[PDB]
RNA sequence: GGCCAGCAUCAGUUUUGGUGGCAGGAUAAAUCCAUAGGAAUGUAGCUUGCCUCGGUAAGUAUUAUAGCCUGUG
RNA sequence: AGAACUGGCGAUGCGGGAUGAACCGAACGUAGAGUUAAGGUGCCGGAAUACACGCUCAUCAGACACCACAAAAGGUGUUAG
RNA sequence: GCAGUCAAGCGUUCAUAGCGACAUUGCUUUUUGAUUCUUCGAUGUCGGCUCUUCCUAUCAUACCGAAGCAGAAUUCGGUAA
RNA sequence: UUUGCUCCACACAAUAUAGAUGGAUACGAAUAAGGCGUCCUUGUGGCGUCGCUGAACCAUAGCAGGCUAGCAACGGUGCACUUGGCGGAAAGGCCUUGGGUGCUUGCUGGCGAAUUGCAAUGUCAUUUUGCGUGGGGAUAAAUCAUUUGUAUACGACUUAGA
């Protein structure tokens, strides 16, 4: 019916200070830095004091409220991953086969390099996405984790994994082998 | 049906050798000019009464005028409907000037939002909100909150040479 | 009006674009286009994209030579768009599109000389914020068009020859302003000033 | 893509100069004579020339030609031709260029023993040829009246024309075809019983 | 490092902003926003402008950057009694655009004798400064 | 007076403006002024609670250091 | 395919419906000025890219009678009840 | 001829994996009718051969979703000519 | 093949014209944001200011713009020269130096204008071209015929011939 204001609050830290000018946002904090284009958007941002920033839609109808949210969300999850930062860790899941997880390098690079899974003789290769950095766990078994700053970063390389272990020509229910991501968390721990 | 006139309209059955007198009854009635009005006034009462223009007589029409035209109203309005699969009663809010102002909206929805031609609209009640907050729709008790102000976002001049020497600026 | 007019495509809408274009054609203006690759279409890419393969297939069945011809290049597509408006087939149909050109960039003249806009045809006057459009150069290279990475290479190129332009343009008028300022409070100043100006 | 300028050298064999004209033994040979001068006054014409494809130029190609007279053919009108230099960076290629003037390359500097190269040339000729032939058709059958190597449907009543996808008679041969991949199982050297 | 995020600053529509009317009987004319009908009405009221209290299509009339402290609903003799008070009127005279304003006006309103005389007038301003626009 | 025009005053037709005097009506309705009562999208004042020296906020409070609404004239 | 009443086409141009025997409008001596019908006024094309309030975003949107087709049944698309 | 909606049933159990009665809404124009508009001062009358091109309501081949898919094999569906 | 060709200069003649009649007056980017000025810590920075249309800006007085005088300024501008740069996207245009020369309505003078008869586009633009004159500048080729066969129905193609 077209709402003539809501707006919303994304609140902010003592380690970081945001700095939007047109809708580029930049969020710097201790873990490092990171910036997002909303110009796809319509909203206004408004600083109101060092640790808060409202933003907003002016007559706007559902479709374009609905979207107030989700540009506080994204720009609330760029100040997390700047202070605690995102911790996506996976687990290999296999029957029988051992599936063999390996960083390779070509030319600068780092892929994520999965052989044998089901025995299959092929070797699967992911690239390694700028921002995210991946650890081979230790005292876990079969688990991979990928770290960094950015939440779309890190679930994408994430996916990226466990989706190149889709299973075909058997039925997935008993044929269950694969990476999957099994706990999404922060960089720095108790919080 | 164009920029309406409200109207008193009063008829009565005519008068007969042993029923001198008959009753007097009346309608406010929404149109535009008082040709439209006593056609509209014969026809709610032949929906009403036993009788026809042929039978009766209108007795007055007077254009009433608006009490306070420029006092913002907050108006309540109840209007019978038909749809292409069947009739329905309904009730709007209207938060104009002046009755008037607010029945000519009405038939504009009605039109835009259910596709609802002249023909197919009663107006049973218009009537003035008098206590805010029995003010019933969402979209208009919007606009009764304290301090009220907004913004007009992306202003765009009209042009009156089909070329400009500038970029335009929709800044406000 | 004018001897020719030349038309700073970017974010202007096609169709929009056409409209007025071939009118002023028609009554005997001159117009060259510039930047048709900047140049806007609503609705979101894929539409524009379908749209355009819609019309890919239309073709003289026992010839494909001597039927339909598609054209890729934004300017192309826009002459076109344009053509389609005017009477192309008649004596004046030819006359009013030999005043016509369509650039991708900015070339010789054209780059020197001062480009201008069409309000009623800008997309972001008149588009909605919310709709979604489309931009020519992107358009015309998925159904590929072959200059996409060169025009951006010069006009590049031009963009920065002038800056430079301007550069040294502002600056001399804020001496021109200084100057006309030196001479304000002055007798002449006041009486024209007296005069509305 | 468009031609620039175009340098060349200064002294040119009658082998190429033949390849300007249709008349030489008529002509005056007069052909590159003006041009020839250019290198007179000092150098300056050409090195600007020159100049001008290293300012500029996405692309440098080089000029050849062929001894045909080496070749034992009759032909005596050498061939001339474009070879785009594929070595590092336009300054570099264009000093190349103004190294060779007037100078021969080997062909082992191009091809090496195993290498795979594609081969452009205009088919051999076959001149005006019917359809079964020219078009791998079916031959008709025996009995048929009026001719035989043919097609029988030409095509359907609609649309009512002949179309460009059904085979007609007609020149055969003499098409230019660029063939990939062919290896070099030797490359020889003429000075080498 | 503090934050910095940039504002984007529109006039508004609220109860006390002054428009410019555009469209018709009144047109140049300035008024008040008295109370406010919707996202597309208002009703506005100009008395010392002449311009009768009424509502209008915000489409109508385009808003100034003055403001004043006018009660919603306010009726045209205090909108007049606030009006004088604020002073808007001297404002809005000494403003670019009521001032651009009276500048296009005059130069409408010149004779084609004035017009010569403005003539001859840029070519002794243009003399002197030319003059100097060489000099440093 | 042959050919063709321009201007003027008029006549028929018609088109587009500026301006003057009147008649209706709830003898328009409003505004305005007067007056009586009122209420909240509660102005002043007051209380109270946090609070960088008064600013908020949530109570009381119906013209006060803003105003509005309703009828009658 | 066959009846009733009227009005038409046939015998009839003109303006509209792109096109079209029958629809809408209007019925014709030769012309000038005016005003209109039906139907239109982004450009082709004479004529507002006029005003106003809503609704609609379709990876096969929709776009004006006769007319050149779409239905049951579904949708946590969105709008008002 | 081909495709739906409702879901009583079928399917050890379990309406809808795969199917589906009673009803009921449709599409198609390679069936056959119905009709008689066009050609009877003539549009060559079956089928094959040959050859091109188009259609998709896809048999195979590419990539998928589902299963009463353990594997193998199969069935149902999507993008797809 | 009767002194031909080409650039630059002028002369006359034609022949045109999709339509001169003061100026096509150069950032880029964004539009839920910008331009300009200034400051500085040079940044997604501070502060100022503007928009709300080019309704501007520049030019515009003089027999279609005559003949002349002086003054104040050293400014502007036209033209032909010259110095040093820059531009290949279709550059073929732009900027910069230096003397020369004209004009200057920045200001103050002397003279002229009628009879074109009360209006009649009242002729001021720019396309191609032809003929002689004179200043530079330059001195070919293609086709038929013959001929080869990497080509070919005929033409065409491909060779060869002081
Ligand atoms: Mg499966
Ligand atoms: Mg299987
Ligand atoms: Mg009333
Ligand atoms: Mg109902
Ligand atoms: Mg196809
Ligand atoms: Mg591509
Ligand atoms: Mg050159
Ligand atoms: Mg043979
Ligand atoms: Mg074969
Ligand atoms: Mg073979
Ligand atoms: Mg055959
Ligand atoms: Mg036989
Ligand atoms: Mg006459
Ligand atoms: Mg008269
Ligand atoms: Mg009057
Ligand atoms: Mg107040
Ligand atoms: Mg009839
Ligand atoms: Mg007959
Ligand atoms: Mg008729
Ligand atoms: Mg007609
Ligand atoms: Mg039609
Ligand atoms: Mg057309
Ligand atoms: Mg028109
Ligand atoms: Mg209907
Ligand atoms: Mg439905
Ligand atoms: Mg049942
Ligand atoms: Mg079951
Ligand atoms: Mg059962
Ligand atoms: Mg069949
Ligand atoms: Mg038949
Ligand atoms: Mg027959
Ligand atoms: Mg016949
Ligand atoms: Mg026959
Ligand atoms: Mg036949
Ligand atoms: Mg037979
Ligand atoms: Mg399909
Ligand atoms: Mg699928
Ligand atoms: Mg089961
Ligand atoms: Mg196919
Ligand atoms: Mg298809
Ligand atoms: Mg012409
Ligand atoms: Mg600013
Ligand atoms: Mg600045
Ligand atoms: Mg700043
Ligand atoms: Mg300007
Ligand atoms: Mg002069
Ligand atoms: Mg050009
Ligand atoms: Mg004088």
């Amino acid at each position: 019916m077209k709402y003539i204001q809501t707006e919303q609050q994304i609140e902010v830290p003592e380690g970081v200070t945001v700095s939007i000018k047109s809708r580029i946002v930049k969020v710097v904090g201790p873990r490092g830095t990171l910036t997002k284009n909303l110009k796809h958007i319509d909203v206004t941002f408004t600083k109101v004091n060092n640790q808060l920033i409202k933003v907003a839609v002016h007559n706007g109808g559902r479709k374009h409220v609905a979207a107030l949210r989700t540009v506080k969300s994204l720009v609330d999850n760029m100040i997390t991953g700047v202070t605690k930062g995102y911790k996506y860790k996976m687990r290999y899941v296999y029957a029988h086969f051992p599936i063999n997880v390996n960083i390779v390098e070509k030319d600068g690079a780092k892929f994520i390099e999965v052989r044998n899974f089901l025995g299959d003789k092929k070797i699967r290769n992911v690239p390694v996405r700028d921002g995210v950095t991946i650890e081979f766990s230790t005292n876990v078994k079969d688990e991979i984790v990928l770290s960094g700053n950015s939440v779309e970063d890190v679930s994408q390389n994430a996916a990226d994994l466990q989706q190149i272990c889709r299973v075909r020509n058997k039925d997935i229910r008993k044929f269950l082998d694969g990476i999957y991501v099994s706990h999404k968390g922060f960089i720095t721990e108790d919080l | 049906m164009a920029h309406f006139k409200e109207y008193q309209v009063i008829g009565r059955r005519l008068p007969t050798e042993s029923v001198p007198e008959p009753k007097l009854f009346r309608m406010r009635i929404f149109a535009s000019n008082e040709v439209i009005a006593k056609s509209r006034y014969w026809y709610f009462l032949q929906k009403l009464h036993k009788v026809k223009k042929a039978s009766g007589e209108i007795v007055s029409i007077n254009q009433i005028n608006e009490a306070h035209p420029t006092k913002v109203k907050n108006f309540g309005v109840w209007v019978r409907y038909d749809s292409r699969s069947g009739t329905h009663n309904m009730y709007k809010e209207i938060r104009d000037v002046s009755r008037v102002a607010a029945v000519e909206t009405l038939y504009q929805d009605m039109a835009a939002r259910h596709r609802a031609r002249f023909r197919s609209i009663h107006i049973l009640k218009v009537a003035e909100i008098e206590k805010t907050a029995d003010v019933k729709r969402q979209y208009v008790k919007q606009f009764l909150t304290k301090d009220l102000k907004f913004p007009l976002p992306h202003r765009v001049q009209k042009s009156t040479k089909t070329f400009s020497y500038k970029r335009p600026s929709t800044f406000y | 009006v004018e001897p020719v007019v030349v038309i700073d495509g970017k974010g202007h809408l096609v169709g929009r674009l056409a409209s007025v274009v071939a009118k002023q054609l028609l009554n005997g203006q001159k117009i060259v286009v510039v930047r048709a690759e900047e140049l806007n279409i609503s609705g979101e890419f894929f539409r524009n994209k379908l749209k355009y393969h819609d019309f890919l297939r239309k073709a003289t069945a026992f010839n494909k030579t001597r039927g339909p011809f598609h054209f890729r290049a934004p300017s192309r597509i826009f002459y076109k768009a344009l053509r389609g408006m005017v009477s192309h087939k008649t004596a004046r149909g030819k006359a009013a599109l030999e005043r016509l050109k369509v650039f991708e960039g900015i070339p010789p003249p054209y780059d020197k000389k001062k480009r201008v806009v069409v309000p009623q045809a800008l997309r972001v006057l008149r588009l909605k914020p919310g709709r979604k459009y489309t931009t020519l150069g992107k358009l015309s290279t998925s159904v590929g068009w072959k200059y996409e990475d060169v025009v951006a290479k010069l006009e590049a190129k031009r963009k920065v020859s002038s800056a430079e332009y301007y550069a040294k343009k502002r600056a001399f008028t804020k001496k021109v302003a200084s100057a006309n300022a030196t001479a304000a409070e002055s007798d002449v100043a006041k009486q024209l000033a007296a005069l509305g100006y | 893509l468009r031609s620039l300028t175009t340098v060349w050298a200064e002294h040119l064999s009658d082998e190429v100069k033949r390849r300007f004209y249709k008349n030489w033994y008529k002509s005056k040979k007069k052909a590159f004579t003006k041009y020839s001068a250019k290198y007179a006054q000092d150098g300056a014409g050409i090195e600007r020339e020159l100049a001008r494809i290293k300012k500029y130029a996405s692309v440098v190609r080089v000029l050849v030609h062929t001894q045909i007279r080496k070749t034992p053919l009759a032909q005596k009108k050498a061939h001339l031709a474009e070879i785009q230099l594929n070595g590092g960076s336009i300054s570099e290629k264009v000093d190349w260029a103004r190294e060779h003037f007037e100078k021969t390359v080997a062909v082992d500097s191009v091809f090496e023993q195993n290498e795979m190269i594609d081969a452009i040339a205009v088919t051999k000729g076959h001149g005006f040829e019917g359809v079964t032939h020219r078009w791998g058709t079916k031959k008709l059958p025996r009995k048929t009246h009026r001719g035989l190597r043919k097609v029988a449907c030409i095509g359907a009543w609609h649309p009512a024309h002949v179309m460009w996808s059904v085979a007609r008679a007609g020149q055969r041969g003499y098409h230019s075809r660029t063939s990939i991949n062919h290896k070099i199982y030797r490359v020889g050297k003429g000075d080498d019983e | 490092t503090d934050s910095i995020v940039k504002a984007s600053n529109w006039r508004l529509v609220e109860v006390g902003r002054v428009v410019l009317i555009k469209k018709g009987q009144s047109a140049g004319k300035l008024a008040a926003i008295v109370e406010i009908i919707d996202q597309k009405k208002v009703l506005i009221d100009g008395p010392k402008a002449g311009v009768p209290r009424q509502a209008i299509n915000l489409g109508q009339v385009v808003l100034t950057p003055l403001t004043f402290a006018l009660p919603r609903g306010a009726r045209t003799a205090t909108v007049s009694k606030k009006w004088a008070a604020a002073a808007v009127c001297e404002k809005w005279a000494a403003s670019s655009w009521a001032k651009k304003i009276a500048q296009r006006e005059r130069r409408a309103a010149l004779t084609d004798f004035e017009r010569f005389q403005v003539m001859v007038l840029r070519k002794q301003k243009r003399y002197t400064v030319k003059k100097a626009l060489a000099k440093a």
